[PDB]
């Protein structure tokens, strides 16, 4: 039998047939290794289904929204059926 | 990964890949029973670059041992070590060169031959990257020169893409040594003229002398040699294994110090070689590890580098060390010795830096020389080449293994060619 | 006789003393700067990489290339 | 979305990165592992990091990189130390056999074996991104993978991405030291392709890093650690506009079309200021006045040659931290008004200013010093004619008997693009004499 | 990423069809980690809701015996399926019986309101007088020392509020909310709760609790159980009906509107929540019926859970229909926000429809729906 | 003022580091 | 006006160029015998 | 009421079929000896399952597969295996000797004696069946019951039952890569019954999911077990419209009506993304356009042709989990202006889109990531035209010197039938090669 110490550098060289090829470094480091998702999992996206067609807008907060666009020049000038 | 064979052959080849292998083996940490008791991973980060892999916890070790005398494996065996080695690499004959070129290259060649080379196939297929061939064979010997020389020779022809490296011990220039010495010597540079991608020839009088002067000992023996040329080959080979800052290989190294291609014959050294006596008292820094490296009296071989000009000069190190100083005294060596360096190559130098320093010490380094120096080496050899050709002594045993003195006559020319080429390069201007 | 450690674990380093120091002054301002509205549209425009239905016109000359086969 | 993608080819390119990449983490603010504290966090909508790091799935800001090296050394030491979990494991590309400091073994060999997995990582690396502003090439001039290699993957980033801006970080050869000896055969050859493919090569210089180190630091003994980490300074400087809001913000290209005049002259020359440690640092005052004289002194370029000797054309002065674009004017109005400086006569206005609020970082025990306001330096000078000219006498020299040539050519170049390289780059010298007079 | 193998709260839901007559029978899967619903139908076996992803829904409420409008249908989830359910939900749920002591009667809206903020959902609740038999819910504790004769004189003397409360961790989380039994040591190591803050020495305390299983069982079934007869402490006279909306029952705001109540001068004589019907909500509203189009949307969001009544009398007379008008003034929540801010529904209210308190409008009705409450129904 | 006073504290930090790895190796040597 | 929109950028195109032929990272080399 | 019967035949098929009625139990949270528990209490009305899964009183589930091979070891092994309680025990037809790769064993010899059983077999799922929309047939051509056997059984069923969908999942010879010798004869003298009696053919090839698995999923000695997972996956990927609801869905008609032009092209590649392991998918993004554009990948079609030599005439986009139109139509178009993404010119739109909410399930002990997204790429391109190249070649080899003939003459098979077979083939390429201009 091969004592560890001369198979540390036989796994290199010569090893088993089966078994992946290590190097005599990079060896007793935890060989985290596997049991890992290895790749870059896609980027991201919101959906379509809530910024071409968002969640509707209450009756207050819609109103709150128009007292700000209100004190402009366009807005005020031209309201829809009305006059200044 | 960049793998190499090692290959051995002669006694003194198998005795000095031997002590290689140990002196590799203890700081990777390795038991001669293969077990790896070592304590830090960087010694066994790069193990397969020397180890072939191996059921259990055992590493190895892909090495060939050629010999011609089975009481040469035997011993290894008993040694140190011996019983890391498979015994089916173990390839020896029953009959013996006996220091003979020709019975090792003809005889008793082209048997042994076809084993080891089926020994080595089956190591290199086996291997996967197969950078290189590390041979450290003997010049002057039996199966060391010439069964080494026809190894070289059948490797080029069959992998004709690969760098070698040989290191082709070179024997001490005074006293005899062996009689037949200068017609094996001539015998064997004619092959490493020929293929021979890198050569780090090493002399064993120069050896005796840095062993007496600088590291003392008492006497020198062969072990504190052995050892010298093994931490010579262990700085060598040291990019291939444990890291650095910069790093270079066998085939960096050929690049960086070989011009023309027939010029790989080197001159190491190794620093630093404090005595015991004077370790606790040497501050041990870059700047005098490179005038230690440098210094005239530690090249191991026999040639003084201060009547030649350096080539190339690759410097290996390995230790705790800042480039800036490394360029730094590499550049300086340059301006104070610009005199022993050829002046049509800006940068003579190679650097490469190891961060694993040998045990026990802070500092190391390799010195490599490329010097033109070297051809004195060759030139006395033709000396005594044609000093004892001219009488045809002990050359009526080489006709009788089959070799001529057309082939002699070859090998002196190209050889002396080679010593001609040296010195054109040598004395060469800019412009 | 402990060995020689690697490049990191020196003091003068890359990755020592990574983990318990952060940058708490300089970078936890909004000099940083942030994937706001006018960011995120650009990288969000990104998921129309020629798909977007502008067919160039029968006045112009260059409709035959689109119409090869009538 | 203003992202910068980057490719460390080399060993020398491979250290700028992991320093780089370390000043990046904190800079961000994010941890070695990859993940981002949640105290830190200010804001799930943050997006500074998406210049130089992306977010996987959980908060795993990878970086965009790539590691390049034929031999695995370093890249082994990067997946070994700190920074292991931080890259992908794929991401860091090596081979085996290492080009070895050889032009045409990093180009006509094994280096074409593994361009195109590197550049198909390339390729994804640029799929995943959306908004590709440039590419941050970073290399040597040395040899081997930074010199053949580089050079390669210029030609097909160029013939494959169209306009496509590309900077290229390069670590040029010393004058006296050096390290390879076919160094110059390698530069020469590599200059020949990154002419007509880079966009803004930015040349720097070891020996230019070292004395800088030991005479305004006061760091005796320096080292590559603290090069890659002045280097990853100067480029986090560069490309800081891009990840952070300015008072005058510059890009890749305003940077550029104020930059380069003709459309061979894209070889600037980076300079930071302040270079000054702590205890120095301390005791100075550092107003936009001294920031600007420490650019302009010319002691203090990243190649190795006075500017003194040359004509200023351009000058991108990225100012980053606690500056006011007035203490920047009078500046740049003193030292028009400083004679030696001598800008060049058909360019009346030369000085193209970013102002970013964003003060520098420092890593944790590094040797600059966490500066209120600093400022980069881009000189578009004639005065890189002297390092051209110097690699030209070292080519020649080297070349004069066909010295290290056998090993391009069994590697399979042929022996004619020494030729046409040392031609190209006489060309280039004609072009800055001509341009200069 | 959404699948077929997650996580699933299975239960059966009745809804009585307007038409016909009989209530027809639906399996309602609650799949959380995306908090989407849907519905199988036993008998005429066929497909009756998709995952889709409702908000109604919300994994805190179920509780059998509710009803949940999913698309505008009155579900009433009858009985527990799905055995993952059972080991889910009904583990260590327990049934309690909290007992406001006659002392403790004046701060019975702050009890209420810490009793919501804990999570204790309640299922009945009266206000009564125990008469001198008390001492059959008292036989327990018995001739053992004097504070028996204590107890059946202070129950006997004062009004008494009992309740029938549901959590999980019941029986227990009660009495760690209670306290200990004497008021001293609740104010020495627990100073935070009913018994702490409330009350004084003992026998003398702010409530009972329930003691252990099986004497809850006992208790509710002497209080709230079928073939008990107790009686309310309704007294006609000078009073004004106030109905508490289940919706603000549901959102916990309950005993913070009876708090209000009762800080904003006034009086409760009698409290009792009631459980009220299609019929008998109609029966209540008849008085609106045809005045105004919202008739059929309050009718159908009284009859959603619980229905606490109160007999609001007041200390100085004038008008007491008139000034309790007054006090829970204008009816859409957006009128009292905008106009006289410091009034209720205004407090808590979200649309007209969800007024969370209802008051009796003309002057001569007040009587006969405190009759139609306190002494037809009870 | 805080923040080069904070800046001068890591420095001085890490000195201490680097005393304490060259006596650690000084200690190695003996 | 219903106008074009500026391009982003054309990335390569993952069809034409081919990385194929590669020896995957770090698997030895299967040795040939 | 969208019922399929699933034939497993061969040992392939066998074990495609035992690593894929895994999956789907683990799908439709069926334990292995039959029941659902989902917590001993909910069913009722969800009928997902009922396009694999028939329903006894017993409340326990039955699978609509035959599972029928000769040689009996792989079925006597799902007998014996962990799911053994699950399928039927009359539904596990094995004969008594084996096939040995010879297509004359399966088409006039033993497997004649079976097919009346294995027909009666079929006959008596079907008439449980109640409007079974189509028969998925897992077979390999690698030789023996899975071309000879399981040719006989589709000329059958051709006979019998009439205009209803006859699907098949062929497992191919590789170009290199051969199990055994006889592969070129077993797979030309399937074609040619096989072209004629079929109306979809999926095309899969082992050095292909050796390669994918071997680079992706990092396993350097690839087995069967996931080589049948990921065939498992891609069938599961397949059927998911006809099972698990969602977006846009395309089931047995739409991706016939949708990518068979003319009643000869009916060879589909079928891919499959992404094909990641755990620590690689830690360190990605894996959007729709980088799994859109891993399918268009040379590296991942599952059978080893080249894709550039050819156009695409139809292709079915199998979306599986959180995955958004809008990013599919994106991914489309990208793929649409990449001009060297080559489709036909007779073919203005060539994109079928189904799109499914089921995420995929991983098996516990596997080896994928439980990725969110998935996509299932159905191809057809005149690519595969190559492979028949092969085999031709591979054929005409081998009959040239009248090797391996004496087997098929001797056991019943005339000599023409093989001459025949191969002209077939030709008019086949013929046929391609003349519409994909
Ligand atoms: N600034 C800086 N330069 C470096 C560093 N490391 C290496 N270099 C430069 O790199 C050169 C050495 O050649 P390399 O660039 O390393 O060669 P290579 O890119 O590895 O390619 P090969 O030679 O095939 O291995 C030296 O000359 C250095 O200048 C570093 O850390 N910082
Ligand atoms: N994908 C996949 N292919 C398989 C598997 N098992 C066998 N094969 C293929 O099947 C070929 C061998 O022929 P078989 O399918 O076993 O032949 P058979 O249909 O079982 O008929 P006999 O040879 O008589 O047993 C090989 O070339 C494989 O490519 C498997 O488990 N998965
Ligand atoms: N450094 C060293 N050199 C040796 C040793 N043994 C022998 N030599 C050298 O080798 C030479 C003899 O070679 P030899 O061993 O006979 O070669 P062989 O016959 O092939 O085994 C002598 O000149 C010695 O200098 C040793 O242990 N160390
Ligand atoms: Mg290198
Ligand atoms: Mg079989």
């Amino acid at each position: 039998q091969t004592p560890p110490l001369v198979k540390k550098f036989r796994n290199t060289t010569r090893p088993e047939p089966q078994v992946r090829r290590v190097f005599y470094g990079k060896a007793e480091d935890p060989d985290i290794a596997s049991t890992v998702s290895h790749g870059v999992i896609t980027t991201g996206s919101l959906k379509a289904g809530e910024v071409v067609n968002p969640n509707p807008k209450t009756l207050f907060t819609q109103r709150l929204s128009d007292k700000k666009e209100s004190q402009y020049a366009s807005k005020q000038k031209a309201p829809l059926g009305s006059s200044h | 990964m960049r793998e190499i064979v090692h290959m051995q052959a002669g006694q003194c080849g198998n005795q000095i890949g031997a002590k290689f292998w140990e002196v590799i083996s203890d700081e990777h940490g390795i038991d001669p029973t293969g077990t790896y008791h070592g304590d830090s991973d960087l010694q066994l980060e790069r193990i397969n670059v020397y180890y072939n892999e191996a059921t259990g916890g055992k590493y190895v070790p892909r090495a060939v041992l050629v010999d011609l005398e089975p009481g040469t494996m035997d011993s290894v065996r008993s040694g140190p070590f011996g019983q890391i080695f498979r015994p089916d690499n173990f390839v020896f004959g029953q009959s013996g060169a006996g220091n003979n070129w020709a019975k090792g290259h003809y005889t008793e060649g082209a048997e042994l031959v076809d084993s080891v080379l089926d020994v080595v196939r089956k190591e290199a297929e086996s291997c996967d990257c197969l950078q290189g061939f590390q041979l450290t064979h003997s010049l002057g010997g039996g199966t060391g020169s010439g069964m080494g020389t026809l190894l070289i020779s059948k490797i080029r022809e069959e992998y004709p893409d690969r760098i070698m490296n040989t290191f082709s011990v070179v024997p001490s220039p005074k006293v005899s040594d062996t009689v037949v010495e200068p017609y094996n010597a001539t015998l064997s540079v004619h092959q490493l003229v020929e293929n021979t991608d890198e050569t780090y020839c090493i002399d064993n009088e120069a050896l005796y002398d840095i062993c007496f002067r600088t590291l003392k000992l008492t006497t020198p023996t062969y072990g504190d040699l052995n050892h010298l040329v093994s931490a010579t080959m262990s700085g060598v080979t040291t990019c291939l294994r444990f890291p650095g800052q910069l790093n270079a290989d066998l085939r960096k190294l050929a690049v960086n110090m070989v011009p023309f291609p027939r010029l790989h014959f080197f001159m190491p050294g190794f620093a630093p070689l404090t005595s015991r006596g004077s370790q606790q008292y040497r501050a041990l820094t870059v700047p005098e590890l490179t005038q230690q490296m440098f210094d005239a009296k530690n090249m191991m071989a026999a040639c003084d580098p201060r009547h030649g000009r350096y080539l190339t000069v690759a410097a290996i190190f390995r230790g705790r060390m800042s480039m800036k100083e490394v360029d730094e005294q590499m550049l300086n060596v340059q301006n104070k010795n610009s005199s022993y360096f050829v002046e049509w190559i800006p940068n003579n130098v190679k650097t490469a830096v190891c961060d694993i320093p040998p045990r026990g010490l802070k500092m190391s380094a390799t010195f490599i020389g490329n010097s033109t120096a070297i051809q004195e080496l060759f030139k006395r050899i033709s000396e005594q080449f044609t000093a004892m050709f001219r009488r045809k002594a002990f050359l009526h045993w080489y006709t009788g293994e089959g070799m001529d003195e057309m082939e002699f006559t070859e090998a002196e020319s190209n050889m002396n060619d080679l010593v001609s080429e040296y010195q054109q390069y040598q004395d060469a201007t800019a412009e | 006789a402990p060995p020689p450690r690697r490049r990191s674990q020196w003091v003068g380093e890359v990755g020592w003393f990574i983990p318990p120091y952060h940058d708490t002054k300089n970078t936890l301002s909004g000099n940083q700067i942030q994937l706001k509205v006018f960011r995120k549209a650009q990288e969000e425009k990104y998921t129309h990489r020629f798909q977007e239905p502008w067919y160039l016109a029968p006045n112009d000359p260059d409709y035959k290339q689109n119409f090869p086969f009538t | 979305m203003r992202e910068c993608i980057s490719i460390h080819v080399g060993q020398a390119g491979v250290q700028i990165g992991n320093a780089c990449w370390e000043l990046y983490c904190l800079e961000h603010g994010i941890q070695p592992d990859g993940q981002m504290p949640s105290d830190k966090t200010i804001g799930g909508g943050d997006d500074s990091f998406n210049t130089f790091f992306s977010e996987t799935g959980a908060g795993k800001h990878v970086p965009r990189a790539v590691f390049v090296d034929l031999e695995p050394t370093v890249v082994d030491e990067v997946r070994t130390g700190t920074y292991r979990q931080l890259f992908h494991p794929e991401q860091l590309i090596t081979g085996k056999e290492d080009a070895a400091n050889n032009y045409a073994r990093g180009h006509y060999t094994i280096g074409k074996e593994i361009v195109d997995l590197v550049l198909d990582r390339i390729r994804k690396l640029a799929d995943q991104c959306t908004g590709l502003q440039g590419f941050l090439i970073f290399h040597s001039f040395g040899g081997g993978t930074g010199s053949g290699f580089a050079s390669l993957l210029m030609e097909r980033l160029s013939v494959d991405y169209g306009k496509k801006s590309k900077l290229e970080f390069a670590i040029y050869p010393a004058p006296q030291i050096s390290t390879a000896v076919v160094e110059p055969y390698n530069t020469i050859l590599t200059t020949h392709t990154t002419l007509e493919h880079s966009d803004c090569a930015f040349m720097v210089d070891n020996e230019a890093i070292y004395d800088i180190c030991r005479r305004n630091l006061d760091i005796e003994r320096p080292t590559y650690t603290n090069l890659n980490r002045l280097i990853a300074q100067i480029v986090s400087s560069i490309t800081a506009s891009l990840r952070f809001d300015g008072a005058l913000n510059v890009d890749l290209t305003e940077f550029q079309t104020n930059l380069v005049p003709y459309p061979r002259i894209h070889f600037p020359l980076a300079t930071y200021a302040p270079v000054i440690s702590a205890e120095k640092a301390y005791h100075e005052q550092l107003s936009v006045a001294e920031i600007t004289n420490a650019c302009f002194e010319p002691a203090n370029q990243m190649v190795k040659c006075d500017p003194r000797h040359g004509k200023y054309m351009a000058c991108c002065m990225l100012y980053r931290g606690d500056v006011v674009p007035k203490d920047v004017n009078a500046a740049i109005a003193t030292i028009k008004t400083k004679r030696t400086i001598q800008f060049v006569d058909w360019c009346p206005t030369g000085f193209k200013v970013g102002i970013n609020y964003q003060p520098p970082t420092v890593v944790p025990g590094g040797d600059l010093a966490k500066v209120q306001r600093a400022v980069c330096m881009l000189s578009n000078t004639t005065a890189i004619a002297e390092a051209w000219a110097r690699l030209d006498h070292k080519f020649d020299l080297m070349y004069a008997k066909r010295a290290f040539v056998h090993w391009y050519v069994g590697e399979g170049m042929e022996e004619g693009e020494f030729s046409e390289a040392r031609e190209d780059l006489a060309a280039l010298e004609k072009d800055y004499e001509e341009v200069g007079v | 990423a959404s699948s077929a193998q997650d996580g699933r709260y299975s239960f059966i839901c009745e809804w009585y069809d307007p038409n016909a007559g009989l209530t027809r029978r639906y399996q309602f899967l609650f799949y959380p980690k995306d908090n989407t619903i849907e519905m199988f139908d036993l008998k005429n076996r066929r497909m009756f809701l998709k995952r889709s992803a409702c908000d109604s829904v919300h994994l805190a409420d179920l509780y059998v015996g509710s009803t949940v409008n999913v698309h505008s249908r009155q579900l009433n989830l009858v009985e527990y399926s799905d055995d993952f359910t059972r080991r889910a939900l009904t583990t260590v749920k327990e049934k309690t019986l909290g007992l406001i002591k006659p002392d403790a009667i004046s701060k019975f809206g702050p009890i209420f309101d810490m009793t919501y903020e804990a999570g204790f959902l309640v299922t009945n609740a009266k206000m009564t007088r125990l008469s001198r038999n008390a001492a059959e819910e008292f036989y327990a504790e018995h001739v053992g020392k004097p504070f028996y004769n204590n107890l059946v004189s202070f129950m006997c003397s004062g009004p008494i509020i009992a309740l029938e409360l549901m959590a999980n961790n019941g029986i227990g989380e009660w009495r760690r909310l209670l306290g200990p039994t004497d008021s001293s040591t609740a104010r020495s190591e627990a100073p935070n709760s009913i018994r702490a803050r409330f009350g004084t020495d003992n026998t003398r305390n702010a409530c009972h609790g329930s003691d252990s299983v099986d004497s809850s069982n006992r208790e509710t079934n002497f209080f709230f159980g079928p073939s008990a007869r107790m009686r309310n402490t309704s007294t006609l006279d000078n009073c004004t009906c106030c109905i508490i909306k289940p919706t603000a029952v549901k959102e916990g705001k309950a005993g913070q509107i009876m708090s209000a109540i009762c800080n904003e001068g006034f009086e409760v004589v009698a409290l009792e929540m009631f459980h009220m019907e299609k019929a008998n909500s109609e029966e209540f509203f008849e008085v609106y019926k045809g005045v105004v189009a919202e008739y059929m949307d309050m009718v159908t969001e009284l009859t959603s859970g619980p229905c606490y009544a109160l007999e609001i009398r007041c200390s100085k007379s004038d008008d007491v229909t008139k000034a309790f008008r007054d006090f829970v003034g204008p009816a859409d929540p957006e009128i009292a926000r905008q106009l006289r801010p410091r009034t209720l529904r205004a407090r808590f209210g979200n649309d007209k429809v969800h007024n969370a308190v209802h008051c009796t409008d003309l002057p001569t009705d007040a009587l006969l729906e405190v009759e139609y409450f306190f002494k037809i129904l009870s | 003022q805080k923040t080069y006073q904070e800046q001068l504290r890591l420095k001085r930090m890490r000195r201490q580091a680097e005393m304490g790895e060259e006596e650690e190796f000084k200690r190695q040597m003996l | 006006a219903r106008q074009k929109d500026p391009n982003t950028f054309i990335t390569p195109s993952p069809y034409a160029y081919s990385p194929e032929k590669v020896h995957p990272q770090g698997e030895r080399h299967a040795p040939v015998h």
